[PDB]
């Protein structure tokens, strides 16, 4: 009589990681476990304990992975999976770092709104008068923030790495009181830019 | 026309496409100055007499790594220490971030840099004593198991991850007690435990020495490790 053999693993993802990308949709194969048996059993796969299970299924005669509900880099950015494989007599059980691509899903949100400043007729070209800021969650030049007028105005400009804003033409009262200006963030993704929009209120004062 | 001066903000982003994560993989204990990454493809030229990017490491933690500008290269940063993935230390992964400045524009923007640190089978299996013992009534039906002190840890146990780190154990022929490989066995492996497979005779041999080896599954079987210990079984009368 022969013991049985458990069945062994062996994907070479389990030496390394598996990279799965945020905008994977639900519903699609992100891998394939793949086992074998000494004995040649039949093997069925699975996904034990709770929180990999909620985001992950198995097929479980072809080892097929697949993805149950969205990936949300900003909110985990890896999970630590351990995946089962089972011969009828034994499971044995495998763990696998998973990392979660990023993709720019975010536009910039602003920081200390609302935005209002009152500044005087006499106030010199180049003089500072605000600084406008904002932040992106996503890595890399999906996080970076440029700032603008939209559109740009004959009086004030904005620097666009640091959002400071200048007086650049002399102002006058009796012209205009206030100013309703659009102050634009946006990232610098490549293909898919994402930006957002404040209100800058600038009161001249006599 | 907008847009004219896009070329301006081309400096500090990446020089190819794919996602914004570099991630790479090397193994632990690898030797101080080993490449992590050979070019991080960044638009722009640090350093020299005229850079158009001022590049830097943040979030360096324990200064695993080390970068050169020029190149753009990251390498590892070891002297006097060890990249060691197994208990105590357990670095599975390095994370640090390549800050990049425009310097015409001001803008920054940082490359997240994350190194996987792949398990050798750098340990062999260790025995918690440095020997052991059983005592078996002369009467012990055949099949019976007569020694279960590999179980819960107090075995062999071997600190490498996966297959590197698991044992299996199995007993040799001994020289000096020719038949005490014949008298027991270890039908299961895995667990270690042995099992009676002759009748005894107290009036013939009453002790009886066992070498057990145990290994490790590394994929390769050049590469697996392997520890030997004895268990002394005595026979009792009562
Ligand atoms: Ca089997
Ligand atoms: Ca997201
Ligand atoms: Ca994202
Ligand atoms: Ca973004
Ligand atoms: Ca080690
Ligand atoms: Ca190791
Ligand atoms: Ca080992
Ligand atoms: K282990």
């Amino acid at each position: 009589m022969q013991v049985n053999r458990l069945p062994f693993f062996t994907n070479h993802f389990f030496d390394t990681y598996l990279l799965i990308s945020e905008d994977t949709p639900v519903g699609s194969s992100v891998t394939q476990l793949l086992a074998r048996d000494m004995d040649n059993d039949p093997l069925v796969f699975g996904v034990p304990g709770e929180e990999a299970s909620r985001f992950f299924a198995v097929e479980p005669d072809t080892g097929v992975v697949w993805l149950r509900q969205p990936l949300d880099r900003e909110t985990k950015s890896e999970f630590t999976v351990e995946f089962s494989v089972s011969d009828h007599q034994g499971v044995i059980t495998r763990k696998v770092n998973i990392q979660v691509g990023d993709v720019n899903d975010n536009a910039p949100t602003f920081h200390n709104q609302p935005y209002s400043v009152r500044i005087p007729e006499n106030t010199p070209v180049g003089t500072p008068i605000f600084i406008v800021n904002a932040t992106d969650p996503d890595l890399g030049a999906g996080g970076s923030v440029l700032y603008s007028f939209q559109p740009p105005s004959p009086f004030f400009a904005i620097d666009s790495a640091r959002g400071i804003v200048t007086v650049i033409q002399e102002l006058d009262y009796e012209v205009t009181q206030a100013y309703q200006l659009t102050v634009n963030a946006t990232d610098q993704d490549k293909t898919r830019p994402l930006s957002t929009l404040a209100n800058l209120a600038i009161i001249i004062t006599d | 026309m907008q847009y004219d001066d896009d070329w301006q903000y081309e400096d500090c982003k990446l020089a190819r496409g794919g996602p914004p994560a570099t991630i790479v993989a090397i193994d632990e204990e690898s030797r101080n100055g080993t490449i992590l990454v050979d070019n991080m493809l960044i638009k722009g030229t640090a350093g020299g007499p005229d850079p158009t990017i001022e590049l830097s490491l943040k979030d360096n933690v324990d200064y695993w790594v080390l970068l050169d500008p020029v190149k753009q290269m990251l390498f590892l940063n070891s002297t006097g220490r060890v990249l060691d993935r197994d208990p105590p230390m357990n670095i599975h992964s390095i994370v640090v971030q390549v800050q990049c400045v425009n310097k015409k524009v001001g803008t920054v923007i940082y490359h997240e840099v994350r190194i996987v640190v792949r398990d050798r089978n750098d340990n062999s299996p260790t025995f918690k004593h440095e020997s052991y013992y059983a005592t078996v009534n002369e009467l012990t039906p055949v099949g019976t198991t007569i020694f279960t002190g590999f179980s819960g840890d107090n075995g062999a146990t071997d600190i490498d991850d996966g297959p590197n780190g698991q044992i299996e154990y199995v007993i040799q022929y001994n020289p000096e007690d020719p038949t005490s490989n014949d008298t027991f066995e270890i039908p299961l492996m895995l667990t270690g435990n042995v099992v009676l497979r002759k009748r005894l005779n107290y009036e013939d041999k009453t002790r009886y020495y066992v070498i057990i080896q145990a290994n490790d599954r590394a994929q390769n079987l050049n590469e697996r490790r392997t520890t030997t210990t004895t268990l002394t079984v005595d026979l009792e009368h009562h």
